[PDB]
């Protein structure tokens, strides 16, 4: 379970849980697949640390496969829509949907480990019904294909060319290659 | 602390306060007054949350929760208070040149602010949160800089003749001494 | 797992949950399906934020894909008999009920988030057995579909004939055509 | 997970759930399918605010789809023996059962949203076995259904014959339809 | 979930679950299918109710469908033993074994609401396997049935004979049929 | 749920759950299939009350319907250990390893109410494999098998050829016929 | 559910589950199926006791049928590396590595219940695949084979030879039969 | 259960559990197969107790079959980023990137117990779907294959063909071999 950790606050000694430590130094953890209730979780940590201290910036890890992108987007607008920079170092493991909000870290603040790992995939869904029931759904998934792509290459800094020809099939990005393409501006080495 | 409020109710009540000393000491002609600065604290606490909610709290609220109603119950009165007006705050800066000027008289000096100068003055040190605790300095800073430079050798010794007047592209006061 | 968080009230550090802080603030999070269970628990917090002070207007948070209309309905109904002005966010997705909720807050309170996609279509249901019954059931279903067309008019403010046409099928509303199509204005990021 | 509330009190703040924090209020809520278990915990409270105060209403919500019959006499004797009258609030999906307890709700004080769903429905059960023993619980039900409706007719005032009519089979009825049906006195002002 | 509640001490207030709150007012609640488990507790908390007062009565709340024989025993033969008269109300509906544990009460304590169900039926069980094995089951199955008829019979005040007839199949009674057949005293509308 | 109880002891006011208030008065609670984890539980209870007053006798009520032979050992092993005399208490039923446990009890302080069960049946096992594991696993049943009935005829002071003979298909025992036989002392109905 | 209990200390009462209560007395129960997860809080709770008293006795309560012989083996690793003697006690019965852990314990300190009963046999594991796969984990369990006569032979002081050829098959000790073979010192039952 | 142990300072003493006392000792427990939300309490810890005291060295039992490759870079990426040196010890088993976590500890503070075992092969992983997408997956495999080699050639010191041809197949290595290989420097006899 959740290892419980002390504070030395002046007032007193005071026992956290070892996520609500960190968070209290503005970090929030990304683990696991993407999903609405921990997205929104994610979510509802960044307006807490909004109102704490809007000038300092939050810093955030990614650990994670991917998941849904509906519950995704909503943190990549909360992440845009905050004032406070939104830092994403990625740890371990991204996917298409974790490299896209590492990408939607503020410019100078994402990073990537050395050994880190990086993916990005075109979205995957799919759909059963009436032939025209098939066409609407379609348009929605080639919408936010294209949607995802732009607002990939905003933040990336690439072509949205060679953005749609990269993502059209999986493709993995090291931290060093990332660094390259523009994914993450830097390896976390030094502060 | 509860405890320094449960010494207020003695003194409500029974008219009569004891100490570790043993001196009675007599409250039948005491007054007492109080200040509540609760209120202003939350006008300017932000709101978790993606859109600033707007908190236009009234006086009354605050006591009912913080305060206990037995506290209320002895109350005799209580007064409330929102902002004095837009022109009593262009009034606070005449009151301040009036002592301001008390003091140019003892040196001997004459100093004039234009109308429209003295208005955004007053705006400027006033504040909603703040009220008026910053009037107060923003008043000496805008002329005691200056003239504190000329004072000591100069036209001020002398009569002053000061004249003073913003700059609409500026917005900064402008001193001209004539002795 | 759900993080405490500390809050500096007067008479000392409080330590609870990061949903109940954001609740004090008149904060409620709707995400997930919709059913019977978590709408007692909307309903409860809006109940409590409206005794304790009515004047001020609630914020709702939708990332719902869907759920079930009597369960979204009872959150509709609690809305509008009460003076706080519950204001709408669209986080990530709206759905049939989910949009509904979203339109049924006060005019120009409501707001959307731009990269939110929202959708809506008629409720799909169906009942087997003896035809008497299916008769009874479908005929019900036809006329509280009728229900969300007339209450969806309202507030969007668009004729009847455009929303019942538009709901036949799936209709995919970015934030910029939700804006046209009158259901919700744009967030404020300034 | 159900979010705390923090409570105002002079000698300190204390913290509660929502769901208890609105019993403070005399506030009751019922959802999901009728059970044993369920309908005990709602008889806790009625007795609890019973005797914090015998005079003031009590008020209680109803979102569930109906479940099983004997559970629900235990919370419609209870509502009936207590003093506090209860004020039913029908705030979605009201059944056979689910209806039954906003009829015995005290008159003047039943109340229904104006987008809630009440449907009657007669009681639905089965057995199988021996012919000797389905004669006893196919008479058992039987009489269970007149039971039921004879206390329908009782608080909405409609004769047997109507009451029977109308729960032969499976009835949807709109709230305000309800009115005129006696089931409830009238939907919520604001 | 189980609602919290409040309640006033001269030292501070006092919270308790809504069940541990009715607990102090002798109110036990017998919910659900009868089970050791479930039983435990139901003669926990008698046998602690009887230290606090042996003289005031308890009151034993009665809305089980029925359950094992063995366990409803612990129950009775706990009502029994201890001083205090237990006070039995029926609501919504009790079977075999809830109507034994509903007679079981002391006399002038048994309690059923006007809409009350009362079953009673012979009880149930199988055994599978070996003749010689089924032969003793058999033998203590009935064994029980007679020591269930003879206990009826006490409470209820009919005669064996009669008891046999009415439990050879099941029979549901009305709650102005117990008042009646003589398992509870009489409705409970006043006090 | 747990029923939580206040004791109001003449340090202050205390609160504890029903089992655990139990315990402090050296009641213990078996009930279930037994198991290595209650058992434990069970074993520990023994432990802590014996230090708390050796003096003083614990009571133990037995309402389960048989389980692990091995477990039973632990607890049939720590009452004859401690100094305390281990009253045993048979609510509901008593089987093979319950009954063991019941008889297992100081002599003068074993009890059975007068609508309690008890039954008594030889271990049974399986396994499966090669001739030669069947072999070694078979004494092991026999040799258990023996020291159970070893040990019945000590408490209940019975002939070896009586206990084996009766034990050699289940066997129920009412609370009075249990007298006789052994296992018990007197029923509980007064004193 | 687990009771708690009241700790008399001078600056107050302390609440303690019952099993802590035990911890803080040097008693740490060794239950269930061997898995590497339990081990550590049995490792976690043998380290804590050698800095609250490196140089005081440890008891380990076994009443395990095996598990896992690798996870064991970090426990007995633990065992030994610590100076406290860790005295070890058979509670029901012993299996694979609950056994070889009740002979690790200090000598004179090992015992065993009159009724407990020890268990002992070779490592039976399964690998499928790859011929080479096969040879490789099965030198493994070879290997671990030879560890395990060695280790048992050091403490029971018995030949390789009289383990390994006792080992092949599963060998039952009763208390007094695994006396001889010198898995334990003495029995309990009078010390 | 995880149970409660009393630490006793000047302050007065606070209760904590037993894994929480032995973090404030900086004593992380690796346990279970590996994944993203055990690697991130993982990863949580070490952020804390490098905070607290940079300069001290930081402790990391390893017990674990083996898990997910990203997940270990996690906690593999965050010892070498730390200042404080992460020794490692292996208790019970070590596997892939469980292993390769225990020669990642700094030098001349890695170690193994004296029955400890290691074993060590290269990733397991598929995919399915057009020969295209398996190119590159499999492709990714031979990277991280690649990457990982050159990795435990830098901490135990040996050619990186040596390790090559030895990962290919599954090798189970002891305690004292694993000396000579370069994964840890000594065996944990004693401080």
């Amino acid at each position: 379970l959740v290892p419980m950790v002390i504070e030395q606050t002046s007032r007193g000694e005071r026992s956290f849980d070892i996520y609500s430590r960190l968070l209290k130094e503005r970090v929030i953890f990304l683990t696991g697949q993407v999903e609405d209730h921990m997205a929104n979780l994610i979510v509802a940590q960044m307006l807490f640390l909004e109102a704490e201290n809007p000038e300092k910036d939050i810093y955030l890890y990614i650990n994670s496969p991917g998941g849904v992108i509906t519950a995704g987007m909503s943190i990549y607008d909360t992440m845009q829509f905050i004032k406070p920079d939104v830092s994403t170092i990625c740890m371990g493991q991204a996917a298409s949907m974790g490299a896209f909000l590492l990408t939607a870290g503020a410019k100078g603040k994402r990073f990537c480990l050395p050994n880190s790992r990086v993916m990005i995939h075109q979205p995957l869904g799919g759909y059963q019904g009436q032939a025209t029931d098939i066409e609407i759904h379609a348009r929605e998934i080639l919408k936010v294909k294209g949607r995802m792509n732009e607002l990939m290459a905003l933040h990336t800094g690439q072509s949205l060319e060679q953005i749609e020809r990269d993502t059209e099939r999986d493709r993995f990005l090291s931290a060093p290659e990332a660094v390259e393409y523009g994914l993450v501006d830097s390896i976390l080495t030094h502060r | 602390h509860p405890d320094v409020f449960n010494i207020l109710l003695q003194v409500m009540d029974n008219g009569t306060l004891t100490d570790n000393n043993g001196r009675k000491a007599d409250f039948r002609n005491v007054v007492l007054v109080m200040t509540t600065n609760a209120g202003v604290r939350e006008t300017e606490r932000k709101s978790i949350g993606l859109i600033h909610q707007d908190n236009s709290t009234d006086a009354m609220e605050e006591i009912k929760k913080i305060f206990t109603p037995e506290f209320r119950n002895r109350l005799d009165n209580i007064i409330w208070f929102d902002h004095l007006s837009t022109d009593v705050i262009h009034q606070v800066v005449d009151k301040f040149i009036v002592e301001l000027q008390v003091q140019l008289d003892q040196k001997g000096v004459s100093l004039e602010v234009s109308q429209e100068a003295r208005n955004w003055l007053a705006e400027k040190g006033y504040d909603r949160a703040m009220g008026a605790r910053p009037m107060a300095r923003v008043i000496q800073d805008n002329l005691k800089k200056p003239l504190a430079n000329e004072l000591l050798f100069g036209s001020l010794v002398d009569g002053g003749q000061v004249t003073v007047a913003l700059d609409k592209e500026k917005n900064e006061l402008t001193y001209g001494f004539q002795s």
